[PDB]
């Protein structure tokens, strides 16, 4: 087929948060039809980062989402061509993260290219001081709109002091070629940071995603 | 590919002027629009820009709060509502178009498709 039961992927990122520019390269793998995947990111430029890694982790792959048989896998059918998506995360303290991404297939591996812009994070906020410690389990509400696939998340970050730190996320997924759009359904996601060095210049992640609907 | 034709130009202190720009060829859903302006020269500065999903609305400097950009994939056109027009905004405005969004939006050369030109005289 086009999407084998085990697919690898490479990711390229250029971004800037509160003026500090950076670049990140990474490689990963996973089982697309099972909804599991891992990755190993490396800060190749601008490291170490003066902000929390947690705002970058959700930007490194919804081709690895376990879908029910009656829900069209819109982002799997988009291949071998691929798809693009845009994301805006509005954090509770005014911080805004802006993401664009291109997904393609080259020689049996997915190729990800990401561009990020973070802005208006308070200097004493949990982001610019790395007072965060991972994302909680999220539920993304998928729905078709304007010939594309859109999602809305009420994401929550854990704080080292025991509190939480929320963000409203909206994403629009559009296939490069016209394929079947699904109905309204939910996607349950859990993203974990499995390992990292001292200054978060080498980070590994793990994500489990599964779709469901009535 | 993408072709642009601007409209809505005219004359107006502290008024309203809806500038527009239509597109043909590539599907609007894959085209990112931009806006630049030059008064007698004095450097073509960045006005506003929108992404291909409408979620990313990078504005400029003086246009903060005053101006606003919006797109409609049904009519395949972008709109730059200019409100509270100050005399210093008297310039000729241009509409440019990219394809694949613009991490950097103030680079004119990164917008390959340009348009004609509409003059705003406050």
């Amino acid at each position: 087929a086009i999407i084998k039961e085990f697919m690898r992927f490479k990711v390229h990122m250029e971004g800037s948060v509160n003026g500090h520019e950076f670049e990140i390269e990474g490689e990963g793998e996973g089982r697309p039809y099972e909804g599991t995947q891992t990755a190993k990111l490396k800060v190749t430029k601008g490291g170490p980062l003066p902000f929390a890694w947690d705002i970058l982790s959700p930007q490194f792959s919804k081709a690895y989402v376990k879908h029910p048989a009656d829900i069209p896998d819109y982002l799997k059918l988009s291949f071998p061509e691929g798809f693009k998506w845009e994301r805006v995360m509005n954090f509770e303290d005014g911080g805004v993260v802006t993401v664009t991404q291109d997904s393609s297939l080259q020689d049996g591996e997915f190729i990800y290219k990401v561009k990020l812009r973070g802005t208006n994070f308070p200097s004493d906020g949990p982001v610019m001081q790395k007072k965060t410690m991972g994302w909680e389990a999220s539920s993304e509400r998928m729905y078709p709109e304007d010939g594309a696939l859109k999602g809305e998340i009420k994401q929550r970050l854990k704080l080292k002091d025991g509190g939480h730190y929320d963000a409203e996320v909206k994403t629009t997924y559009k296939a490069k070629k016209p394929v079947q759009l699904p109905g309204a359904y939910n996607v349950n996601i859990k993203l974990d940071i499995t390992s990292h060095n001292e200054d978060y210049t080498i980070v590994e992640q793990y994500e489990r995603a599964e779709g469901r609907h009535s | 590919q993408v072709q642009l034709v601007q409209s809505g130009g005219g004359l107006v202190a502290g008024g309203s002027l809806r500038l527009s720009c239509a597109a043909s060829g590539r599907t609007f859903s894959d085209i990112a629009v931009g806006w630049f302006r030059q008064t007698p020269g004095k450097e073509r500065e960045f006005v506003a820009a929108i992404s291909w999903s409408g979620l990313i609305i990078n504005y400029g400097d003086s246009v903060e709060d005053r101006f606003t950009i919006s797109r409609d994939n049904a009519k395949s056109a972008v709109y730059l509502q200019m409100n509270s027009l100050k005399p210093e905004d008297t310039a000729v405005y241009y509409c440019a178009a990219r394809i694949g969004m613009n991490y950097y939006y103030a680079r004119e050369i990164e917008y390959p498709y340009w348009g004609q030109g509409t003059q705003v005289t406050v």
